[PDB]
């Protein structure tokens, strides 16, 4: 079972902020998600990470604990691209991929 | 400053085997370790980022694990253009240290060297030495005993040997040993041979040559 | 295209400070960080530090005090010196992109070897090494290293066999290039080295057929 990765599309305009919803939970508990941006040739552009990996994107865990808000502050008309949350059990499982526009 | 420290030192695995490299971290450096490719002469390679994901252009024969102080590079089936040096590299935190790398070779049949001797060029002779190379080629294993004989007589602490790596073709090797001799001494003789011992030869192979013809 | 071009001296004298640069080619300077690595002789490699976009960088505090690493932005270039040089930092300098918000090296630069020594440069002969059969081409006596040899300008890559290099009593490399070539093309295909010696700036294309 891997993680999601929703809304598929995300138009917002620019300058406000852009929220993603990655629901991952699995038969463990013991994970560690990632938020990566995907570049147009294939090769992935980590952002941020569940738990905060210290070493604008922000990765804020719900009450449920399956739901996760990836949230890009003051969303850039660069941030237009692909985006995905890959999983880690401690082993990787990425999410669907979805789209970001930013007019 | 995190010690980056790939366990098997030396790798020789079959062909078409799995073969994995161990690199484990002395502290926390959980996600940001990249894998590298390197081999002789040409500059390191990438293969795997953020130690799972795989770089574009990488073939899929490649993998990666790890998440705390134990990562992993895993090949499915070893291919021949596998040869070469793995390290390992830590994006955590300063001074973003390497690993010490793992040399990855290939194991295979014994094969005979094919021998092959050279004489000076006359632009050399024009300068006062002389050197006759001798070429041991796609062979294995490394270990190959090469003699110089000129007019019969056993040279010794004149030539100098020298080995390529693993081929990266049908995983051989390569010879040429280069004995090096003055123009006077090279024109006052007139056979130069090279023989060649090794396993793959029941009798040792000679390369006899003579001055003019 | 992305790419990473080194440049610098061959030789250097103990207790002078090395130079180097990164001419780069393909990304926008100003929005990647170039990480300098060292590479010892038969040894791994070894981080000298980064540059980032903003023009702040980061050394390796066994490094720090005789590094410096700055960059020309209207000129697409990353400098490393190394003052009061000694014969450790005799080694492979590589310059290399950094790639994502959380960093990785994805690109890496050809290299530049740095021989820390007193004794002057030296440009290699080249002999040629005329005979599946083989052929070759001869490199010898040149200092400091490298020499890197090709084959019809890189296009003939299959039977190719470089040598590494051997030092000599009197204090120079040799080394030797070979090629298996059918004997069937002996007659039609043309056969020629490319021994580049950057040390002293010599190239050297030579054509290596037969004798009688």
């Amino acid at each position: 079972n891997p993680p999601t990765f929703s809304p598929a599309l995300l138009v917002v305009t620019e300058g406000d902020n852009a929220t993603f919803t990655c629901s991952f939970s699995n038969t463990s508990e013991s994970f560690v998600l990632n938020w990566y941006r995907m570049s147009p040739s294939n090769q992935t552009d980590k952002l941020a990470a569940f738990p905060e990996d210290r070493s604008r994107f922000r990765v804020t865990q719900l009450p449920n604990g399956r739901d996760f808000h990836m949230s890009v502050v003051r969303a850039r008309r660069n941030d237009s691209g692909t985006y995905l949350c890959g999983a880690i059990s401690l082993q990787i499982k990425e999410s669907l991929r979805a789209e970001l526009r930013v007019t | 400053d995190i010690v980056m420290t790939q366990s098997p030192d030396s790798l020789a695995v079959s062909l078409g085997e799995r073969a994995t490299i161990n690199c484990k971290s002395s502290e926390s450096v959980s996600n940001d370790v990249a894998w590298y490719q390197q081999k002789p002469g040409q500059p390191p390679k990438l293969l795997i980022n953020y130690a799972f994901h795989r770089f574009t252009g990488v073939p899929d024969r490649f993998s990666g694990s790890g998440y705390g102080t134990d990562f992993t590079l895993t090949i499915s089936s070893l291919q021949a253009e596998d040869v070469a040096v793995y390290y390992c590299h830590q994006a955590y935190s300063s001074p973003y240290t390497f690993g010490q790398g793992t040399k990855l070779e290939i194991k295979r049949t014994v094969a005979a060297p094919s021998v092959f001797i050279f004489p000076p060029s006359d632009e050399q002779l024009k300068s006062g030495t002389a050197s006759v190379v001798c070429l041991l080629n796609n062979f294995y294993p490394r270990e190959a005993k090469v003699q110089w004989k000129v007019d019969n007589a056993l040279q010794s602490g004149n030539s100098q040997e020298s080995v390529t790596e693993q081929d990266s073709k049908d995983s051989t090797y390569s010879l040429s040993s280069t004995l090096t001799l003055s123009k006077a001494d090279y024109e006052k003789h007139k056979v130069y041979a090279c023989e060649v011992t090794h396993q793959g030869l029941s009798s040792p192979v000679t390369k006899s040559f003579n001055r003019g013809e | 295209q992305v790419q990473l071009q080194e440049s610098g001296p061959g030789l250097v004298k103990p207790s002078e400070t090395l130079s180097l640069t990164c001419t780069v080619s393909g990304f926008s300077l100003t929005s990647y960080g170039v990480h300098w690595i060292r590479q010892p002789p038969g040894k791994g490699l070894e981080w000298i530090g980064v540059i980032y976009a903003d023009g702040s960088t980061n050394y390796n505090p066994s490094l720090k005090s005789r590094v410096t690493i700055s960059k020309d932005t209207s000129k697409n270039q990353v400098s490393l010196k190394l003052s009061s040089v000694t014969a450790a930092d005799t080694a492979v300098y590589y310059c290399a992109r950094a790639y994502g918000n959380y960093w990785y090296i994805d690109v890496w630069g050809q290299g530049t070897t740095v021989t820390v020594s007193s004794a002057s440069t030296k440009g290699p002969s080249v002999f040629p090494l005329a005979p599946t059969a083989a052929l070759g081409c001869l490199v010898k006596d040149y200092f400091p290293e490298p020499v890197t040899v090709s084959w019809n300008s890189g296009a003939l890559t299959s039977g190719v066999h470089t040598f590494p290099a051997v030092l000599q009593s009197s204090g120079l490399y040799s080394l030797s290039s070979v090629v298996t070539v059918p004997s069937s093309s002996l007659g039609t295909k043309t056969y020629t080295c490319n021994v580049d010696h950057k040390p002293s700036n010599t190239k050297v294309d030579k054509r290596v057929e037969s004798k009688y």
